């Protein structure tokens, strides 16, 4: 019975994020010499060119981390990250201009990625 | 991936089943449902979600389902529920309650709640969001009173007054066409919504009616102008024709009638009974019996709320001094004793808890405090929890039922009473975006940010010369919504249909939004949300004891309240 | 701090009361606004201490006497009113004829 | 008859070859030339020269070459020179710099600088007169910020914001047509010039472009909304079409690209790089390399200016707390370490001195101080004199070269960048009469009188109830220029050509002078006055050391500054 | 004096701090705005004395302890921020969890 | 109290003077606004005491000396002006070169 004004009394449990969507783990490496931090909702295939990973596995996906957080890659760092699937209409516009439409156009996204020099187009 | 519930709440505000303490009271509200999709919560900042191509859509123009403003992760406290949602605003109105973001990539986005290029963001995670308070008993006495009201989350003032003239100091009346026009013009510079009551006194219709045509939004009958059977009758006749509300402060002296006489003059027509307990005025000693009738919309004023050990001493003396009542004149003593009654004040606390008194209000600067309607509503709720216990209809150890009953008394119910709930009084889609954000630690005490018409009008913010807005001194200040011409779009002047039809605003050059008063004559006690109880209230004329359903209503005053010395510098 | 409008204004009374007390300490008979300030601030500080409205109604009559003030001041001051936050909320104190 | 030089200066202000100390710094400016005729100096008062038939002409009507206002004996400090002249104003504009008076009897009178019946006088003998400051990085968060800016001689605010909403608290953005309209209306009540930036974010042109048509004067790209390649590109495409400037706070996180990616997206188009050193945001750690490019117009914000012993501690902590960055999360620590860098902050001091960073600005209320752009410009100049010595190009032991380089950073250069230097930003004939008078003892610290559109808007003046205007308390106060409708004629709302052509001001009822934004797309670094250096800047990604022309740039922080504890009560 | 707008406002904090210190001296547990005022004014006066931002970051945690204030006050105050003029210009001090 | 506008403003000077005196007491050399405040408040309090304009013109030159203030302050202050209510009404006091 000490009163903390405005305190919470949260219920029991835990909140599962992105429930029901496919998960995928990939290895990713910052081949550049400066740090790269990536947010929860950026279409993963469109991140910094100098991140080397299998770019196809970023298509239609984003990081499976809580909304508003980010993964950090120090220079030269390689680590595994977990992805989840984009929802809604599964369309991406802008960002790096690799998609501009349905994320189903895998070929087209990868061709654009490779011409612009995004690493790991396999 | 799972997030524990303490962390979730700390980052995104609470979710289903979490509870939150209302300031330093014993009252806990519980999140009833949550419109989000876990993992797709909206938030704004560096590396956060509302960014172009991600949670912000880059494709759509403002007309295409995009919001002007999104309040993210708000804990809404309203008569319609206690729940978690994003709130979307456009053209100064609430257009969506649900889930905001970008349907390109997010599941569950309410279709008209797209965050686009046109969208501003207010982070409400960790805040309680309520409708702005609707104060229906305001004396327009001193313009500094407006900021006082905004600081405690009030956003609509209905009342009357021309400044500190004796008429205005005693009554919520702006009398006649000329004074009403003058105050409508004054109102162009007040950063809050306003409606003006004319004088509900006369024995011919025309002197009264011409105030409604001039721009009044209603009428006040006050004993100081003659709360006679004739004035009551003519006022209600005008009101039934004009579709505006009438408020009454009845004949305390019983000079032309007792309570039953006043009720006969009213004759079943709709009326708002002001400070119904009677300390603030009315048929001695039984005025509070008004609150059991189906045609009465009953409100309290705030200085009796709640009953405390200092309440009587303060009132006896307030009364004696304001009415030049001499301590050695026994008529004055008897008058004061017949009016200030622990029995009815104690009972008023209980009537509020039982949903029998439907409304709170201030009585600002004429026997009430402009900035304490909200404050004292919650102090009263807390006192009743302490003395009576959780109400029968509570679940899960929360106080949501009581929270809804009480928040209704200063948001939706006054709106309904006044004929303005089509515009204001709750957080519902289609209504004007008058919203108050509160830190739960300051809830009901000091508003964090007050939004008027979709733009911030008032805020507790710090040093304007600092690198960031938080350094001291943090104080209530007027924001851009109150500046220049923006004061016109962010506030409503409420007026009668006939004034509006006769072109009054153009005549006067009013540039404020004009709100129509309507649907006041066809309502009753049964239309007051969560406060719809009718019953036989008996007040014993010898002992002043109050009975309801043959049960005597007694209660103790308290020595201490929450939302008091922990918070205030004086 | 989250100062509201009355909090801001009421700081002035305290400040005036301090000024007036410093003047009294150096031997001056107090004037009308000085006297009013001292009494008002005494009431507000009493409420902060947790006294009752009744206590302050009594005490307020004995804060300054006629020999503390200039000629006519006692008669100019018919009463003094202040609101402050008591342990049970804001209440109004009226002190009648505070200087006899 | 001859007057000695100390007496001359004491009576008429300094003349050719005299020097003056800038406040309590070590900086001395020297009068370069003087437009007067010795013996015919203008002055006003009992028995003085500007009297009918003498230095005041009694014959001519106002249309006939007569001034509305003459500033006598001003020491002008401007990018165009440091020199002594009378300044003549008419219709709210500077119409003559030269010698004012009466050609009936005086030699050397500039022909349109006649003092007539219509002429007001401001005595500027003994004052330094500058153009009003042009702050291009303003967050509109708290309206009290305006007086803060005026008190330090700022007269134009460009930026964005809707009050203390999170969007606005983080970014200089007023998003979309509706919010932009609302802030244009708000602006009718702000006594300072204003231009509003929209949101520079989107993947289609239309959502962005419609802000320009609504009234924006430019756009801001901010990482918090997604400073992605697409948003940069679409913004610059809109800007090249609309003829407005774009400001950028780039992707600090390097999420979608490194600096060279941002430069590729920009693709040689003109852009204003905000807080280019990077403490205030941008590609970690090498953003400051933007400042060597020919298409970049580089500005600093003020909290890094200049480098002091408290600078880092204050910033590390400011950052950590504003971004909810936890001390035990190593990503947050690493983030904070990659962003707050003594190496680049030290180097920024030197870049300013070398004319490589062209502009200063505040970043008011979102990582910068509204009232310290001017203050800190001069503190930086003084620190560099102390550590580096007089610059090579100085003559006569004066600091005029450095004074011109530095005054340009907050007057003419921001104006040029924003496309508004046809109206404001310097003391030249044909420009709006925004002028600041300074006592040399208070120079850069507290403005004596701020003139807006030819009328005093703000002044350090005393007790309004006194017999004269000097008794205490002397404080900054708003003057008649800010009152009533005069606020409309004394201030400019800057807007896009298209908004102006589409009748936006009439649509909204704006009564302020409307200024056109133009000629922003055809300029570069080479157009920044006295600050036009392009070069290869290298920032070592491991050590963060800064090189220019293969020379490492290091500098020491200082423990004490001028224009600080001698002047301020807190 | 040439007071600018922040100078004017900041005088209020000092004044509130004096009020709050007088209340503490008479034995009261301090409330939320009182506590905030005392700590803020301590920071500004420290800067005036020429202390460093780091010193005030440390010291600011030991100006008031939990037994100086009412129940819940320590927990209401997550940090306190102030700007003042140091010998090297205006700087921002943030004191986290000033009352433990 | 019936405070008029100048009464309100002038309370600030008193408050600044108190701040500045507290700073001097802890050993600081006073700055420009501090110095001005102390001297101004001294003049106003003198008038309240019933001194003459001539007395305050003299005395005002000896309230602070150069070793009370920072370098350059004496030279920044050419005079100081204040109005206050004397026993014979409001009058203006000008102190020339108050710190030598
Ligand atoms: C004074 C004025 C009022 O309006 C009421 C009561 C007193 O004492
Ligand atoms: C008040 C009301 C009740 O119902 C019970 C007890 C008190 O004090
Ligand atoms: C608070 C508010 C901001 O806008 C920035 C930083 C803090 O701590
Ligand atoms: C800074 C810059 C220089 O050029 C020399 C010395 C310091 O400290
Ligand atoms: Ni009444
Ligand atoms: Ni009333
Ligand atoms: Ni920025
Ligand atoms: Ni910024
Ligand atoms: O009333
Ligand atoms: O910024």
């Amino acid at each position: 019975n000490y009163i903390v004004p405005g305190e919470y009394r949260v219920a029991e449990g835990e909140i599962e994020i992105n429930a029901g969507r496919e998960k995928t783990t990939i290895r990713v490496s910052n081949t550049g010499d400066r740090p790269i931090q990536v947010g929860s909702h950026i279409h993963f295939v469109e991140v910094n060119k100098e991140l080397l990973f299998d770019r196809a596995e970023g298509i239609g996906r984003r990081l499976n981390i809580p909304s508003g957080t980010a993964a950090r890659f120090e220079p030269g760092e390689e680590m595994e990250v977990e992805l989840t699937e984009l929802g809604g209409n599964r369309e991406v516009f802008g960002i790096s201009d690799l998609t501009n439409g349905s994320v189903d156009n895998k070929e087209l996204i990868l061709q654009r990625a490779k011409e612009l020099g995004y690493k790991g187009v396999e | 991936m799972k997030i524990n519930r303490q962390q979730y709440a700390e980052s995104y505000g609470p979710t289903v089943g979490d509870q939150v303490r209302l300031a330093d009271t014993d009252l806990w509200i519980e999140v009833e449902k949550d419109y989000t999709t876990y993992g797709d919560e909206a938030n704004f900042g560096g590396g956060k979600v509302l960014r172009e191509g991600m949670g912000e859509n880059g494709t759509y123009t403002r007309t295409e389902n995009v919001l002007d403003l999104l309040l993210t992760n708000a804990l809404i406290l309203d008569y319609t529920g206690i729940y978690k949602a994003d709130i979307g605003v456009k053209d100064g109105y609430i257009v969506g309650i649900g889930k905001g973001g970008n349907p390109d990539i997010m599941d569950g986005v309410t279709p008209n709640m797209i965050v686009g290029t046109a969208t501003e963001v207010i982070a409400a995670e960790g805040k309680i969001v309520t409708a702005g308070g609707i104060d229906t008993h305001v004396h327009f006495i001193n313009p500094d009173q407006v900021d006082v009201a905004l600081a405690n989350g009030i956003t609509t003032l209905f009342g009357g007054g021309t400044g500190p003239a004796e008429g205005s100091k005693a009554t919520t009346v702006t009398p006649g066409p000329w004074n009403i026009e003058k105050m409508l013009k004054s109102t162009e510079g007040l950063p809050i919504n306003v409606g003006i009551l004319g004088k509900g006194h006369g024995s011919s219709i025309a002197p009264i009616m011409e105030q409604i045509d001039a721009g009044a939004a209603g009428l006040k009958i006050h004993e100081d102008w003659g709360a006679t059977p004739a004035s009551i009758d003519r006022s209600l006749t005008v009101a039934d024709e004009a579709d505006v509300q009438v408020a009454i402060h009845s004949d305390t002296l019983n000079e032309a009638g007792f309570l039953e006489d006043t009720l006969r003059a009213i004759n079943g027509r709709v009326i708002h009974s002001f400070h119904v307990e009677g300390a603030g005025g009315g048929h001695a000693p039984d005025i509070m019996a008004m609150a059991g009738h189906p045609n009465v919309l009953p409100s309290s004023t705030n200085p009796t709320r709640p009953f405390t050990v200092n309440t009587i001493d303060e009132h006896l003396d307030m009364l004696m001094v304001c009415h030049h009542l001499k301590q050695n004149i026994p008529e004055d003593v008897a008058f004061a004793d017949s009016r200030i009654r622990p029995e009815t004040i104690a009972a008023e606390d209980i009537l509020h808890d039982l949903g029998i008194i439907s409304m709170m209000s201030t009585d600002a600067l004429a026997m009430g405090r402009a900035g304490e309607m909200v404050l004292r509503t919650w102090q009263t709720a807390d006192k009743m929890k302490k003395q009576r216990g959780p109400l029968a209809e509570e679940k899960n150890g929360s106080d949501n039922f009581r929270a809804k009953r009480y928040v209704s008394k200063y948001t939706i119910n006054p709106a309904i009473a006044q004929g303005i709930a089509h515009e204001v009084g709750s957080i519902e889609e289609g209504k004007f975006a008058d919203l108050v954000l509160w830190e739960p630690k300051f809830f009901g005490v000091k508003a964090d940010r007050v939004i008027k018409g979709g733009i911030i009008a008032y805020a507790q913010i710090g040093d304007p010369s600092a690198s960031i807005p938080t350094p001291q001194p943090v104080m209530g200040r007027r924001m851009y919504g109150t500046v220049g011409d923006l004061i016109h779009d962010t506030n409503i002047t409420f007026m009668s249909k006939s004034s509006i039809q006769q072109g009054v605003p153009a005549k006067l050059g009013l540039k404020r939004r004009i709100g129509t008063v309507k649907n006041c004559r066809n309502i009753g006690k049964k239309d007051m949300k969560w406060n719809d109880v009718t019953t036989d209230i008996d007040i014993n004329p010898e002992t002043y004891e109050v009975k309801v359903d043959g049960e005597v209503l007694t209660c103790e005053p308290v020595k201490e309240l929450p939302m008091a010395q922990r918070y205030f510098l004086f | 701090m989250h100062l509201n409008p009355a909090e801001k204004e009421k700081l002035q009374i305290f400040l005036a009361s301090e000024l007036a007390l410093k003047r009294k300490a150096r031997g001056l008979k107090l004037n009308y606004p000085e006297a009013v300030a001292i009494i008002t601030s005494f009431i507000m500080e009493g409420a902060r201490d947790g006294k009752t409205v009744a206590m302050l109604m009594e005490e307020g009559k004995h804060v300054l006497t006629r020999d503390d003030v200039m000629e006519g001041v006692p008669e100019m001051i018919d009463d003094i009113q202040a609101e402050a936050t008591f342990p049970d909320g804001t209440k109004l104190v009226t002190v009648h004829n505070p200087i006899s």
